[PDB]
Order: structure tokens, then C-alpha cells, then sequence
């Protein structure tokens, strides 16, 4: 029984990571810096609110363990107690702040209705502050269980799904890629937890009482070029996806990348990879891609994205400190799991064109092929430790199975062009 | 057999006072000269339509061409199109091979979906369903203030796309991802891509309602609906907390005489019938004065929800508590079995290349918004008593 | 003295001019025909105004006697005592009718704002009847006397000057063209003289009175997009230009034929004849260029537009009764006459790059630049006859000195190319 | 020197009365938690936080001294096009985070509107916009932003540097070489209204930005002498002699500083001749005892050989004014201070002078004399405490 715990007892997701961790310049945060800075954050935000006793900064709080479990390895540790405190805190800690979030709030503005592609910072999305200190990214549900992205929809204008947040760090987990930040899913009080807890005038001011008597609220540019609808509570509850927070950028700053593999984001065009199917052969002539080392990392994201349909990966971000050969991080995937009838192969055209993948992701693609193991099964089960369960439908489920093979399919297929010299790379 | 046996009732057949040439709209040699040299009533029906509009009705009861202009608007050729500025939604402006030109409201939305409970009013769809439905509504209770609307399956692509030298209109057009031609155009409301209209792959539907005289011969009064919503979340309106808002609105100058207020009561109780709450104005004629009709224009934003009654449209009739008892007999009337008003209007509504253009739930409805119209009569009659409530009509 | 009158009197302005006309076929107005229609148009609006002594249809009104005097030569006679009185009586005779023409009204809408070149129908242009029946088209006054086309301005977006229509009339008169319509100015009580004169319910609804307490009127599609003012009286009487009406064309079918040297009408890009200067190659093999006789109309056309700087010429209409060879009308030269200081080559393409002039037409341009009958000066005098002199500042009648020159050094300039054999054409 | 003299005058010293945080606009804590993460906040900020009940900006702030001088040098970080307005009017983002609101020249010094124009149709020009600062900050009544002239590049600083779509696809170059745009408002937005350099400097005025109205709320309030912006059809207030007796009958205009607040107004608009006042904002959080911000005020200084008389008629049928204003009215009519020297004067400090030519500075002072005559015709039919009401005592 439990093909979830025969997984990771499997020796695959036991053997020791090569190159092994020497310790302090292979922890991307500092232990005597950190604390510091996040205290006098503690010290900072007491005030401006007090302007119960103040907020006390402990060391034992999940996301400060989790910061500091930050390594060159990945964003957490495999089988990590840490995360499961992480994310059960998530679920359960009261809310203390709520606030619009950066890449918002610098836009200033700044709604152009003719603008079909607007950036990302015109989304409904807050970040919250839970009793620890900690800062998780909000999701809201903007959409059924049993609802995909309807045909005529651009990847551009797709939803943003709070359930693929969920499930795309599931599937971060189950591959052992351990890329992209811890997330859960929980049932709010839009009152009690969001708007009597902000102190942003702005936020205050979206927030209104629908005629089915509901509070709702909604992004103010979307909702006034009238692109999208509000979000409304049953009358005050709904669900979202907290996304647990990176270390801050003054402690581990972050560089986002453009991919190569970009789409037009527009209504016709397209890219140069869209049509010459020798484009990688371009891309492994091209800094940093020329050290054979970054475009693996790339197709590892390429896999993940196929497997959850996320076709907006415009950019990839990298925390600086560990180089051109660091691990992606897997931010927004709040829009995969909108297809379960289609499969986008152009997303796996990194792994089409390049023919090339890593020794240790193709092992555990393989694994879950076999019944024992199968990557269906084992996310069904771990993603029923969610309040939101079932967070994915069945369809989406058993998609992830024939998505496998098609990727399992394209390696042995190029293989046949190329040999396992150039198709597999055991790099240690 | 039903709709011939109502217009064959006796209180369809009361025919209007005699006329004078004050209560004419405009001369009809005085219209065909505002139009080109053109390439003895063969003019065509929007013509026709045109110089029929009186003083009372806009039409005649039975007229020969209302019933062919309908058939006009199905299938004439599209000329010319053009986008409106300045409206609320998406409206486009068709021209024909007459020179007849027409208003046209797109499909927007299914027959089987419902207004979101947590839409308010001012973020409702304006649906074809709705323009089509209330011609025949209006025509069914024998007001005759509606422009006439036919449906018809339009191709976006030599009906739209490549008859339209419109800059805006045009470059919009895009292929969707499931190779279907849509469209958006360049409003306020719903005019972005996630709101396109596509057709599967290039026939798109949508309501054709004949165009109103031109305001030049035929200027239009606006009037403001004194019951009209705030229009603004939050804050209330002032008819939502005055019970007796109408004995303050019946001492306004236009209301205290006609013909008004009554005029209000036929209306407000057809946008009850069909749940338009977007009643915000009626217009009128100006060259007749303060004793005609109502335009009742606009009529995209009924028939949204057919689970639900909204009562707030009744406001009107609650406070003022009196009608004009030629719409009262008909009201009781059009509730009886042999009668009705579903069978009479899934008997019209037949006759249109659009049906079933109302699913059944709101046919049904319309008899059960109807009774509590007769209702809300009988509980405020009890109160203020008969003659004081219907004004006599007839002798 | 008069040098104007030793124009008229030279040899050139008396010969007999080839082929000599038959009579019957060479008058496109058959005389039985066009007074039968003529008095049924007269019989049907006094019944029409009736209802809104009655008119006589008089054989010896101007406008009748000028429609059966066009001839296969020209609109008018040379030297002829009917266009005198013509003139006159568009000067003096009563308004009875006024209405917004053809062209428009059959545009039905038609406003789009978003038009930057819309058609020639939306431009502030009425029909008005006088007392004889006769037709005229009414172009107020839009600019001042020393007002050029401000720089930045497109030819597309140019004003409509009275003034210019008038000019043109006389400079086709003292070239001995006799193409454009005759065309007086007049002094107009836009009040009684338009306004109370109209049965057309939108024009009276587009006249209303200034804070100056001026009676003022508008095109009623420019307004709405604010693109141009309206047209004021001070407070009443306002000037413009009256041209004579062509015959109906129940009687005279006309062929709006496109000019092969139109314009790209765009706020970019270039036609063919902009950029190659081999186009009028092309042009001599395309049928009906092909003759060599229709071609030299064109260049007759180019050269009165670049005298008056007329680049607006997209359309020259022709007589169908006249054939291929028949010459062209030069009907709205409202656009002329804007630019004093700048004269736009560009309209002399058609001589530039053809290399070809007629005898007659050559004969008469190097007469008017010798001093004894000098274009600015005969013109300075021809326009003293109207009513609304100075029809013509003085910068402007210099500037046809100057581009006649250019003219006449284009001609010897590409004779040195040619010579006299293809850049002179003597036919008959 | 006459400026100088001017704010040394015992007039110009009279200070507020005290305050209280039920005063101040916001708490500045919740300002600086509406921007990104980023005394020595910027010049934008510091205005924003002196906004009080009373005064817009302190007397002789040094903050709005070198507020005025960011927006003239100032790097452009983003522009805009701003959408519902009467004509075009652009939003700026500057390199310190702060905003402002941009109206280009539109039209040259030397002209007047033609008489046959409406008040409806008007340009509204940046020389206004400059030039009503300067004279409402000389008659201390410090209720308009400050707005600053500049010499914008239109490549640069305008084509190159704004992602709106719209107003870019306007950017085309002239037959004369020169690059225009014209955008897409709704008056005179159109290629025969295009905005050409010479060959790519167009020239405006930035209108500081009020803080946002999300925590600073503005009602806005009707004008009861609002022209009826329709032809042929009259207005109320042009028929009624008597208006002001039923004006000062409504809840909010019997309280106050009401109605004193729009005499101090329709002096205003009369001086420069902005008959284009329909709407004056508030600030809500405050109450009905605050001023008027005067908004745009691009309307004005439009004709300098008329005087548009229609604008005084509040003032004419209402017939009492602030003892402040009607004082220093006086004083502002006086050769050794009087309007024209003190207005060019501050006007010169601009990158834009001259911004009014001459004719206007000086019909501002014929201006004046008649509304100070009609304050003189008045006060002997109605008496002076029921013309003028004491303020100054303190
Ligand atoms: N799980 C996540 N999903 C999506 N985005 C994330 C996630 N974690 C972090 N981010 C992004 O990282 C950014 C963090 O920068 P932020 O402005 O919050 O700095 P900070 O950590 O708050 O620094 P400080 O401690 O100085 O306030 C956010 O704007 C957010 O978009
Ligand atoms: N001098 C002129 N300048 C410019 N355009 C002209 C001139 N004379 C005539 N036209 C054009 O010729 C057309 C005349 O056709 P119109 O519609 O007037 O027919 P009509 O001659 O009145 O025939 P009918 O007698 O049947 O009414 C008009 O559209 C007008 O634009």
C-alpha cells in the first residue's frame, strides 16, 4: 500500500547528492546576517502598526529554517521535516498584514486597455503575514475544479489557477527537483484575514458587498478595463494558494533571465524557435548556454513545465550567489493544469531540439513510469494532505502519466539520432 | 391558434383616437430628401416603418410591413458596417441594400447561462436574446413602443470583417489558437480580447434592430427615470429609502399630468416582466409635447436570470400604486390558461431564424412575473381602492 | 495700357482651333433633349414647393445657354459674351433652394473619427438654385487673404479656399484651357440666402448664433470630430465661391477616372512615381495612354495644378460622349493657391518624367512670360472683375511667374534629352 | 525687489491658526505604504504631507521653491496618456517616483480665441496652467499644485519612453520634417490638431499630482453658476437676479467659509478670464469648512482684449468677499505693488518666459479694478460687515 512512501524509500531519493556540501559559501544565506536583518524588520514593522505584546523574531520559526535550509542543492531539503511545518503553518497561523506586493504597487498607474499583454503586476495576487513573521504569496481560486482554459484563450490572457500552485509544488517535490517554494492551499476569511488586517488605503478601497450580499474584491486595473471579474466569498470564505516567500533580495538577491525560448505574446508571430527546428544548435554556442551546463537546468524546467502545460515561462529566476550552474527557481506556475484534453509539445521543445538530458532526471522519470511508483498515483496521494483536496481533477491526474511518456518517448527517440553519448549527461 | 385568438379578443382591437397632422412625426416628402437620388408604396419598409410613427403607437396593431420588415432585417444584404462610440457595450451599425439601416447587438452570451448573482446591475451582458424577446413582449401586451428586432446568423467574414472600412473595428480581428475568426472592437465594457467574440469557425449570431428616425427630422427627448439606480456600489439611492417617493414624484411638472406616470407603469411593468433593471431613461419625441409614449429602448440587459424575480423593478408600481386599466385588463388576461403569456410568446418568438431564442425556464417565468404584477394590483387596489388606482381608458 | 485685353486680342487667342466641329456630334448637350428634361425638372419642383407666379423655364437663362454651348472643344466658347453674363448672374440672382448635394448625403452616416483621410463628402460644400433654375456650388469662406497651409500640414488635411476656385476659373480662361466651371465669388446672407432657403431639416439644424451674436454654420461630420470650426458671418454676410453646375447626368454621363500620379493619401509612404523616374514608361503602354493623346491632357492637368500648387488631384473627370481623346474637367481647385513661398515639383511630375508638352499648350505658356502678357499681371487684372477682390494676394500672383518658369525650363530642360521630336506635339 | 516687498508686507505674514492631527490629510507612515520599496524624503512628498485644512503649501515653503525645479530638470521615467478628460493631458513618472500631470503648449502667446468661440470649445494651454499659479500664490491663497514650465524633448522624452499604445501609433513626421503627435482624447485630437516641434521640442507645463485619491479622498461639488455647456438653451443663474439669496439657502453653502471660499474663486477665474469652472474638489476627510483646490486652469488667459464679465455675475448677485482678499485686492492695485510688476516678476523664474505676453500682464490689473469696483458699487448698497465679513481678527 502507499506507492507515495515506497518513493521516496526508494534508494534513488537516498543516495547522496554529488558534489557534497562543504557548508557556508554553499548556503546562499548568511546564519549571524540574516537573523539580524530579520530582526530589525521585527523591530521595524512593530512600530508603523503600533503608530498584546510586540512581535518576538525566534529562531525556530518555519520560514526562518527554511530560509537558512536555502543550499546549492535546491530550495529545501529532501524529505524535509522543515517543509511539513512550513507548510501546516501556512494553513493554520493566523494573518497579521496584507498588502498588494511588489512587481504591483511599482507600476504606479497604470492600466492601458489597448495593452493585450499587460505585465505581470496587473494580477490579483497579495502577500500576507502570518503570527511567525513569515510571508507567503496569495492565489486566489479563480476558477472550477472541472473548468479548463476555454479554446480561443491565448496563453497570454489563460487564468491563474490556485490549484496548479499547489499541485506544481507536489510535482516539485515528487521529482526530487526541490525548485520551486513550498505551497499550500487554505480556506480564508476574506474579512478577518485579509481586509481588517491591511493597513494599504488602496486595498481597502476594492473591497465591496456583491447583491448576493458576498464580500468581494478584485485587481484594480483588470477589473477597470473590465478583463476580468471580482472574487467573491460564500459570503466571506474562499480559497487560495499561499506560496511560502523567497529569502529577501537585500539578503539573497536574484537575477531574472529571459528564457530562450520565448513566446511572441501576441495575437499572431512567431518565434524563431517556433520554426527552425535547429534552433539549439544556435542556443549551445551563446553565453552562459556554452558551458553545457545551464541548458540542462533549462530542459529539467522544460520537462516540469510540459507536465503541468505552463507555456508562460517568459522568464527564470537564479539566486546570483551560486553562479551560471545554479538550479532555476520555479516561480509562477499558476497557470499549467488548464489543459487536461491537450498536451503543448512546443513547451518540450528545449528537450526536442537540444536532445539532451540529465542523467538524474531522466532515472526518476523513468521510475515513475512503472506501476509501482507511477506519477499519477503518488500525486493523488500526496496531494490529499491539502485542505483543498482533491486539488486536481482526475483528468489532470492521468494526463501527467501520458505526458510522461511523450517525454520518455522524445529521449529515446532523439537517442536513436545521437547515441546515449550526447542524450544522457552524468555529470556528478 | 393562441396569438390568432388573442388579437381576435375584443381588447385588442380598441382602436386609437383620430389623428391630426400635429400628431404626425414629420412629412414624409420632407424624409426621402435627406436620402441620395437612390437607384406608389413601393418604398421600401423601413420607409413605411418610419412615417407610420404617431403620436400613440409606433406601429399599427397588425401592420403588413412591421411583419415584412422583420423578414428584411433576416436577410438583406449588409452594405456597410460601422461601430458606435460613446455606448455602453458593443453596438454595431448595419446599412443595407435598401439604404435602411439597423442597431445590432451581438450573441455575448448563451440561452442556458444566468446573470452571476454577484453581477450588479451596471455589469450585467446585453444579449440579443433579450432585444428580440422584448419586441414581441411589447407587441404581445399591446404597447407597441419597441423598435422592431429580428435574429439572424451573420458571417463575420463577408458580413462584418470585409465590409467595414472602420480602423478600429478592423484591426482587431484575430485567428484564435482553435482556428476561429474573433473579434472585440474598441467599447468600454467587455471590448478586450478575453471577451472576443468568436463564431465556430466564422458565424457569430446576433439581433438586428431597426434604426429610429433620424434625429434630425425626428428629435428625441431624454428623460431621466426618477426610480434610476445610483449606479454606484456602496451608495444607496433615494427612492431605496423613501416609501412615499412617489407622492413627491407625482408633483413634478411632467408627471402630475398625461398619460405620465402611467406611461412609467406600463414600462416599469414590462422591465419587470423581463428583469431589466437598467432602466435608467425613456426617451420621447419633443415634437409631440408631454403627451405621448415611452420609447422602450435598450432592452439588452432582460432576461438574465430566470430563477430569480427582481423586485426592485416593481419599486415604481409599489410606491405609486395606480395603472391604466387598458393594461390591467390585458395583464388579467394574458394570465388565464387559454391565453398566457407563455404560450403566446413561445408562439411568436417562433417566427425567427434564431429560435428557441428564449429557453423554457424564462418563458415560463414570464407568467410567474406576471401574476405578482396582478398581485402587487390587488394587494395595493384593496388599499387605495378602484378608480383611484385604474384610470378609465375607454369612455 | 490693359495688357489683359492684348491677350485676348494676340493671333494665338483668334485662330481657328483643329478639328473644326461638325456640329450635332461635337455639342454633348442635344438641344430637343435637354429642354424637354429641363422643363420637367422645373415642372416637378413647382408641385414639390408647392406643397412645401410659378418658375418659367426661359431658353435665354445663362446656365441653359452655357450647358448646349459645351462643345468637343471645351466647357465654354473663347471670348464668349454667355460666360460674361454666366458670371454675372451667380453674382446677382436670388436664392431659392439650398441643400447638401450629392457626394455627401449619400454618405448616410458617416462619421468616423478615426478616418484621417475621409471621403470628399464630408467638406463643407452646398448646391444653392437661383432664380433662372441655374445650379451652383457654394464653398465658403475658410481662410484669410495672407493665411498660407501651415507647415505640417498634409495635402489631405488642407483647407478649402473660395478664393482658389475662383482664381483657377480665370487662370483657365487666360491659358485658354476652358476646363474648370466658370466660378464667381459672392457676398451671401448665409441667413436669407441659405438658411431660409433650405427644406432639408439637418441643414437648418446645423446653423446656430456665436457668443458673438453671429449667424454661424458647420460641416456637420468635421464638428463632431472637431477636426474643423464652423463658418461665421459678421453677423450675417459671409463671401464665397459659386461654380457653375455641369449639365445632369441624365443628359451628360461623366467617368471619374483615377489619375495614374495619385498620392499614397497616408501620413507615410510613396507612390510609384515618387521613386522611380522611369514611371511615365510605364504609363505609355497602358491602355488608354497608349494613344498619346489622352496622356497629353494629363500633362495640361499637371501643369495648371502646379501653377496653383493643387497637389489634391486624385480623380480628373471626362465626358463619355467625348471619348478617349475628349478633355478633362478640372472640377475642385479648392486646394490651390495655399503656398506663396513653396512650390511642390512633385505635381510637375508627370512633364518631368513624359517629356512631352502640347504645341498649343507651349505656345501659350511661353507668351505669358513676356512682360507684354504676363501671367501675374493679366491675372491681377482678369480678377479685378470680381466682387470678392483681391481674390489673390500678391505673393501668389508673383509665384505663377516664377513657376511658369519652372514649367518652360522643364520643357527645354528635357529637350536637350529628346529634343523637338518627342517633347513637341503638333497634332491638329 | 516688488516681490520682495510684497511678502514683507503685514498682509502676507497673518499665520493659520493652530492645527491638530485632525488637520493633517494622512499620516505619512501610510503614504510611503503606497510606493515601492525604494527629512530627506522627496519634494513630491514633502508637499504632499504640508497639505493642511487650509493652505495647500505653507507661504514660503522651501519645498515648493525646489518642488518647481525637479519637474523642470527632472529625468522622465514614464509617460502616459490619461483617459475621460475635455483634451489631451499627459501623466509623467519621474526618477524620485513622483507624478505629475503635463498639458502641452496646443497654441502660441500672441493669439486670442476667436470671439465666435464657446466657452465649451477653448484651448486649454500650458501658459494658463503656469500662469495661475503664480497668481493665485500671489493673492496667498495657495489652493492650485505647482506647475512648472519645460522644454521637453518629444523623442526622447516622450515617443521613446512610453508603452501606452495608443498614443504611440499617433507619432508621424510632417511635410515640413518635423515630428508631431496628436494622441487620442476627444478635442482637437486629431492630425489637423497635431503637436509639432521645431523639429522635435514641443514645450508644456507638468502640474504636480495630488496625492492619491485612494488616502486622500476629493469630493467634487457642482458649481451652482455651472454654464449650461449647451448652445442656444439659457441657464438658471442668467435669468434670476436674485440667485445668490436661493444659493445661500442650501445645506452647504449657509456654513462656512462657503460661499466666501468661491468669491475667492470667481475672482480668481475672473483675473484670467476661465469661464470653464463647472466642478471645484474638496478633500472629503475634512469636511464642509475647507478650501477649494482650483483645478484646471487651462482655460484661461485666452482673450486680452475683452473682459468676460459673465464670470464676476456670482460675485455681482452674491455681494460679500473675504476681508483677507478684499484688502489685499486693494493692495495688489496700488503702483508701488499692483499685479502686472509683481506677476512678471515671479513668471520670470521659469524655463518658459515669457509665458504671458505682455498684453495679459497687464490687463490683469484692469481686471482687478473692476472687480474691486464692483466690491465698491456694492458695498454702498448693501453696507460694509455685511459685504465684508472679519476674518483677520487674530
Ligand atoms: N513563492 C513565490 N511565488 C511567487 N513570487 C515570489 C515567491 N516568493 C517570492 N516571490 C517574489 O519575490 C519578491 C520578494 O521581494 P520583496 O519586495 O518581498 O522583498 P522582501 O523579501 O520583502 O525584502 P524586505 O525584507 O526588505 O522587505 C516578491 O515581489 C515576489 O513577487
Ligand atoms: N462646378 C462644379 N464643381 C464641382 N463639382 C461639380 C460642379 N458641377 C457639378 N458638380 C458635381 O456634379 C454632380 C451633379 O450631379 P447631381 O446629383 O446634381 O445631378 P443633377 O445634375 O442635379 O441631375 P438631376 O437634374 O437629375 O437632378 C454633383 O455631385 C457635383 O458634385
Amino acid at each position: 500500500s502507499s506507492k507515495l512512501q515506497a518513493l521516496f524509500a526508494h534508494p534513488l531519493y537516498n543516495v547522496p547528492e554529488e558534489p557534497p556540501l562543504l557548508g557556508a559559501e554553499d548556503s546562499l544565506l548568511a546564519s549571524q546576517e540574516a537573523l539580524r536583518y530579520y530582526r530589525r524588520k521585527v523591530a521595524r514593522w512593530n512600530r508603523r502598526h503600533k503608530m498584546d505584546p510586540p512581535l518576538q523574531l525566534r529562531l525556530e520559526a518555519s520560514w526562518v529554517q527554511f530560509h537558512l535550509g536555502i543550499n546549492r542543492h535546491g530550495l529545501y531539503s529532501r524529505s524535509s521535516p522543515v517543509v511539513s511545518k512550513l507548510l501546516q503553518d501556512m494553513r493554520h497561523f493566523p494573518t497579521i498584514s496584507a498588502d498588494y506586493s511588489q512587481d504591483e504597487k511599482a507600476l504606479l498607474g497604470a492600466c492601458d486597455c489597448t495593452q493585450i499583454v499587460k505585465p505581470s503586476g496587473v494580477h490579483l495576487k497579495l502577500v500576507l503575514r502570518f503570527s511567525d513573521f513569515g510571508k507567503a504569496m496569495f492565489k486566489p481560486m479563480r476558477q472550477q475544479r472541472d473548468e479548463e482554459t476555454p479554446v480561443d484563450f491565448f496563453y497570454f490572457i489563460d487564468f491563474q489557477r490556485h490549484n496548479a500552485e499547489i499541485a506544481a509544488f507536489h510535482l516539485d517535490r515528487i521529482l526530487d527537483f526541490r525548485r520551486v517554494p513550498p505551497t499550500v492551499g487554505r480556506i480564508v476569511n476574506v474579512t478577518k484575514e485579509i481586509l481588517e488586517v491591511t493597513k494599504n488605503e488602496i486595498l481597502q478601497s476594492v473591497f465591496f458587498v456583491s447583491p448576493a450580499s458576498n464580500v468581494c474584491f478584485f485587481a484594480k486595473c483588470p477589473y477597470m478595463c473590465k478583463t476580468e471579474y471580482a472574487v467573491c466569498g460564500k459570503p466571506h470564505l474562499l480559497e487560495g494558494s499561499l506560496s511560502a516567500f523567497l529569502p529577501s533580495l537585500n539578503l539573497a538577491p536574484r537575477l531574472s533571465v529571459p528564457n530562450p525560448w520565448i513566446r511572441s505574446y501576441t495575437l499572431a508571430g512567431k518565434e524563431e524557435w517556433e520554426v527552425n527546428p535547429l534552433y539549439c544548435d544556435t542556443v549551445k554556442q551563446i553565453y552562459p548556454y556554452n558551458n553545457s551546463q545551464r541548458l540542462l537546468n533549462v530542459i529539467d524546467m522544460a520537462i516540469f513545465d510540459f507536465l503541468i502545460g505552463n507555456m508562460d515561462r517568459h522568464h527564470y529566476e537564479m539566486f546570483t550567489k551560486f553562479g551560471d550552474d545554479g538550479f532555476l527557481i520555479h516561480l509562477d506556475n499558476a497557470r499549467g493544469f488548464g489543459r487536461h484534453s491537450h498536451d503543448e509539445i512546443s513547451i518540450l521543445s528545449p528537450l526536442s531540439q537540444c536532445c539532451m538530458i540529465k542523467k538524474k532526471t531522466l532515472l526518476h522519470l523513468q521510475l515513475l513510469a512503472q506501476a509501482d511508483y507511477r506519477l499519477s498515483d503518488v500525486m493523488r496521494e500526496s496531494l490529499l494532505e491539502d485542505q483543498l483536496s482533491p486539488v486536481l481533477t482526475e483528468p489532470h491526474l492521468l494526463a501527467l502519466d501520458r505526458r510522461l511518456q511523450t517525454i520518455l518517448r522524445t529521449v529515446e527517440g532523439c537517442i536513436v539520432a545521437h547515441g546515449q553519448q550526447s542524450v544522457i549527461v552524468d555529470g556528478p | 391558434s393562441v396569438l390568432q385568438s388573442l388579437f381576435e379578443h375584443p381588447l385588442y382591437r380598441t382602436v386609437l383616437p383620430d389623428l391630426t397632422e400635429e400628431d404626425t412625426l414629420f412629412n414624409l416628402n420632407a424624409e426621402i430628401r435627406l436620402y441620395p437620388k437612390a437607384a406608389s408604396e413601393s418604398y421600401p419598409n423601413w420607409l413605411r416603418f418610419h412615417i407610420g410613427i404617431n403620436r400613440y403607437e409606433l406601429y399599427s396593431r397588425h401592420n403588413p410591413v412591421i411583419a415584412a420588415l422583420l423578414r428584411d432585417l433576416l436577410s438583406q444584404k449588409i452594405s456597410s458596417v460601422g461601430m458606435k462610440s460613446g455606448g455602453t457595450q458593443l453596438k454595431l451599425i448595419m446599412s443595407f441594400q435598401n439604404y435602411g439601416q439597423a442597431l445590432f447587438k451581438p450573441m455575448k452570451q448563451t440561452r442556458e447561462q444566468e446573470t452571476p448573482p454577484d453581477f450588479f446591475y451596471f455589469s450585467d451582458f446585453e444579449r440579443h436574446n433579450a432585444e428580440i424577446a422584448a419586441f414581441h413582449l411589447d407587441r404581445i401586451l399591446d404597447f407597441r413602443r419597441v423598435p422592431p428586432v429580428a435574429g439572424r446568423l451573420v458571417n463575420m467574414t463577408r458580413e462584418i470583417r470585409d465590409v467595414t472600412r472602420d480602423k478600429k473595428l478592423w484591426r482587431t480581428f484575430f485567428v484564435s489558437p482553435a482556428n476561429n475568426i474573433c473579434f472585440y472592437g474598441e467599447c468600454s465594457y467587455y471590448c478586450s480580447t478575453e471577451h472576443a467574440l468568436c463564431g465556430k469557425p466564422d458565424q457569430i449570431e446576433g439581433s438586428l434592430a431597426a434604426f429610429l428616425p433620424d434625429l434630425a427630422l425626428a428629435k428625441r427627448k431624454t428623460w431621466r427615470n426618477p426610480w434610476r439606480r445610483s449606479y454606484h456600489k456602496r451608495k444607496k439611492a433615494e427612492w431605496e429609502v423613501d416609501p412615499d417617493y412617489c407622492d413627491e414624484v407625482k408633483q413634478t411638472p411632467p408627471y402630475d399630468r398625461g398619460t405620465r406616470l402611467l406611461d412609467i407603469m406600463d414600462m416599469t411593468i414590462f422591465d419587470f416582466l423581463m428583469g431589466n433593471m437598467d432602466r435608467h431613461h425613456y426617451e420621447t419625441f419633443e415634437k409631440f409635447g408631454n403627451d405621448t409614449f415611452i420609447i422602450h429602448l435598450d432592452n439588452g440587459r432582460g432576461f438574465g436570470k430566470h430563477s430569480h424575480d427582481e423586485m426592485s423593478i416593481l419599486v415604481p408600481l409599489t410606491q405609486c400604486c395606480r395603472v391604466k386599466r387598458s393594461t390591467y385588463l390585458r395583464l388579467q388576461l394574458l394570465a388565464k390558461e387559454e391565453y398566457k403569456l407563455s404560450s403566446l410568446m413561445e408562439e411568436s418568438l417562433l417566427q425567427d431564424r434564431l429560435v428557441p431564442v428564449l429557453i423554457k425556464p424564462h418563458l415560463e417565468a414570464l407568467d410567474r412575473r406576471l401574476r405578482l404584477v396582478l398581485k402587487v394590483l390587488s394587494d395595493c387596489v384593496e388599499k387605495d381602492g378602484f378608480s383611484a388606482v385604474v384610470e378609465n381608458d375607454l369612455d
